């Protein structure tokens, strides 16, 4: 899904992702008994990644963390 | 011999057409047949344009085709095919434009900057087209034309507004059965005609107040235009060659989060705009 | 302009006994569904009045279950529920937002009856009640907020459990507001009546 | 005299209109036909394809007689 | 015979509306060329007056486009 | 009636209460469709003829129960 | 002779719709008619069938006199 949704929203995949957050994503951010809202939350990953990497870049090659899940 | 033959044919049908109709249907036949060429046309539109001229040249002084086909020719020419303004893909220009547009709920603006931060990235033709429609939900009277037009001037396209307060048929999302006069396209086509390009921006307002209880279902017909590979293939019952409509930015004001259809409750991001605060509106009026 | 078509301010609108400020989000605009319930000795049969549907009646009984858990808060005897037949009018008796977002407002109308004492106006409430008498987080928080402040209402009631959505709210909106946050149905219903019993 | 001249000139403008309507409309029903025989259709299927080929040869620029047959 | 006697009968209706028929679209015919100059000097009404000047010139009882140009 | 007469003569203009409520089409209002037979003047243009200037005062009478035969 | 008389006039007018006039749906109603006159029905059936054959032979555009009659 992260290769899928990150490749489908214009981005090459220049920024990356961990999994200690994605367990917190599926536990705290989509309480559906399916996977579609996980795809939506990964959409918003792509969105906020494109913004905070495009409105001014604190780093050029980053990776999203479980410590900044609320931040993202 | 052959080029003089075809030249004589064209000039003689033009001449005897002008001599017997109402100056070619109130100058309007030759007006549209030279307004065909000043607009850039796709080739199917040239073929259809000749057909519209044919349904008009069979009678420009007799059957309603003298008027409906004349208006059909007007629709083809008035809607500028193969015509696009040099838009500007930009982000902080838009940030300062939504700064000069007044205060705003301002949550919306980061959804906007969010969307357009995706719209700078490179997969595909311009950017790869997997995105919600970013539906405005809320009341009337809040700045669903203000920030809409502010985004329009921020990215430099042709703003317009098309309310959809209770369209009963596909026949006002398409045309009516264009064999009789009185058949007219939808107001969506009226807007797309009225803007001088192929590829403007838009507000879509009042979709939750729609009503559909007949064979022609406009909810399907507005699936036929909201979906991106479809408006470039969408065609009225009035028109016969689909318009290049697919490169569009598109916000949408609904007013109910519920009565909007579930096959249009996909592909959407709930921009909750309620009313403003007192202070927001006071300064809105007070300096704009 | 002309004659003022409304009041000068919704800061004072004569706080009545049984008026419950309905912070729904209607299609066209954001309204105050100021619904009413009046208390009377009766038979216990909850009167399904004012175009009630399926979830509204059980929301009313959800209210009375919590009230039956908490009779002392609202001036209520132990066996009052078997001798009250409460009537209600719901403008848009069919739900506009298709949800009991005015569920605690319906509860407020019931208890504002059952106190026979003023539920204060001018401070408008929204949220869903629970069988355990708790305020469940409400989808679409800011719409209810600024529907209230669109009507000029300063003080808005919203779930405690949506303190999470509170920080995402814009920092030019709450400065004209105050959003007292409730996690159960008791404290919302206790604040919006000054004489709760 | 007025009605006969109106009708005769109406006659030539209709006739050379049919000329021009046949001249400008081409290579679409042939697109239908080369789409017929590119598809491995059985005999009943092919003779109904011929049935709606014969449902063509009518007025087609905005007329319901054969345009729905063309889309068909 | 019913159809063509109807056609020739209304043709004599047109002819008696034309020779001995003073009350027709020919009644206002003199007022037209009398008042083309009282149309305004702005282009909006002047252009439409001049384009109806020639479209009107046909017969005001039987010709279709001449009656709309006549009334307009 | 006398109301609007006093309006236009108070504004030194020509009042013309015109029949627009109960017109079968846009035919006494927007005029009947052109290039062929079946047309009558618009009552707005009746009043615009009936005033002599670029600046009148024109009634639109009894617009409460409007209906029209044009699809529009 | 009378029934065959009305029938001879029937296939004559069905033929008239058969060369031209939308080719009668490529003799669409004729199949119903020949199936009426082939399969041996009761006579109340045959009378309402013949009067619906008379009720047929009309416009074919979502109308009650031809399409639901074809179903019928
Ligand atoms: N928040 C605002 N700040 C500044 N100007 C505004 C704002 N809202 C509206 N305007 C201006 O007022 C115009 C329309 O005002 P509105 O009352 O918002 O009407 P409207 O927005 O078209 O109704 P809706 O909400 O779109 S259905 C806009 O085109 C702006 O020029």
């Amino acid at each position: 899904l992260w290769p899928k949704q990150v490749r489908e929203s214009g981005m090459e995949g220049r920024i990356e992702v961990t999994d200690a957050a994605i367990l917190r994503v599926i536990s705290e951010y989509t309480r559906e008994a399916g996977v579609r809202g996980l795809e939506r939350e990964l959409g918003k990953i792509a969105r906020k990644g494109a913004k905070f990497w495009l409105e001014g870049a604190w780093e050029g090659l980053r990776t999203i963390d479980a410590s900044d899940i609320p931040t993202y | 011999d052959t080029n003089q033959r075809e030249s004589y044919l064209r000039e003689q049908m033009k001449a005897i057409q002008k001599e017997l109709g109402g100056e070619d249907g109130l100058s309007d036949l030759e007006a549209l047949r030279k307004k065909i060429e000043e607009v850039g046309m796709p080739e199917a539109v040239k073929t259809k344009a000749l057909k519209e001229l044919d349904r008009l040249e069979r009678m420009q002084q007799g059957s309603p085709e003298a008027t409906v086909a004349r208006t059909y020719l007007d629709w083809l020419t008035e809607v500028p095919w193969s015509k696009a303004d040099p838009e500007v893909l930009d982000i902080n220009h838009t940030r300062q434009v939504l700064d000069e547009d007044h205060y705003g709920l301002k949550d919306v603006k980061e959804r906007i900057l969010e969307y357009l931060a995706v719209r700078q990235l490179t997969q595909g033709l311009d950017v790869r087209n997997k995105a919600p429609i970013l539906v405005l939900v809320g009341p009337p009277g809040v700045g669903k034309t203000s920030l809409g037009r502010s985004i329009a001037r921020s990215m430099n396209r042709k703003f317009h507004r098309i309310s959809l307060g209770g369209v009963r048929d596909e026949a006002e999302i398409r045309g009516h059965r264009r064999t009789y006069i009185g058949a007219m396209p939808g107001k969506l086509i009226h807007a797309m005609k009225q803007v001088g390009v192929i590829n403007p921006v838009i507000l879509l307002d009042e979709i939750d107040k729609m009503s559909s209880d007949w064979r022609g279902d406009p909810a399907s017909a507005m699936l036929e235009v909201l979906d991106p590979e479809q408006n470039n293939t969408f065609t009225d019952h009035y028109l016969d060659v689909p318009y290049d409509l697919s490169k569009v930015f598109f916000i949408t004001t609904a007013n109910t989060l519920q009565t909007i259809p579930r096959p249009l409750l996909d592909r959407m991001e709930v921009i909750e705009i309620p009313g403003y605060t007192n202070m927001e509106k006071q300064a809105i009026a007070r300096q704009y | 302009l002309g004659i003022p078509r409304y009041r000068p301010d919704k800061a004072e609108t004569e706080p009545q006994v049984g008026t419950a400020q309905g912070l729904a989000w209607t299609p066209v605009g954001g309204t105050l569904l100021t619904i009413e319930v009046a208390a009377v000795p009766g038979s216990g049969k909850l009167s399904l009045t004012g175009q009630l549907g399926e979830v509204m009646k059980e929301s009313a009984q959800a209210a009375l279950t919590y009230l039956r858990a908490h009779t002392q808060d609202y001036g209520l005897p132990e066996d009052f529920y078997n001798k009250v037949d409460l009537h209600v009018h719901v403008p848009d008796g069919a739900t506009p937002k298709d949800g009991p977002s005015a569920g605690i407002t319906m509860a407020t109308a019931i208890a504002s009856a059952l106190s026979r004492r003023p539920a204060r106006m001018d401070i408008a409430m929204t949220g869903e009640v629970s069988l355990r008498g708790k305020v469940m987080p409400i989808g679409g928080v800011k719409e209810k907020l600024l529907a209230a402040h669109q009507a000029g209402i300063h003080k808005i009631v919203l779930p405690k459990d949506n303190e999470a959505q509170l920080e995402e709210l814009p920092k030019e909106v709450l400065e004209g507001l105050e959003i007292k946050l409730v996690e159960d149905v008791g404290e919302v219903l206790e604040y919006l009546l000054l004489p709760e019993p």
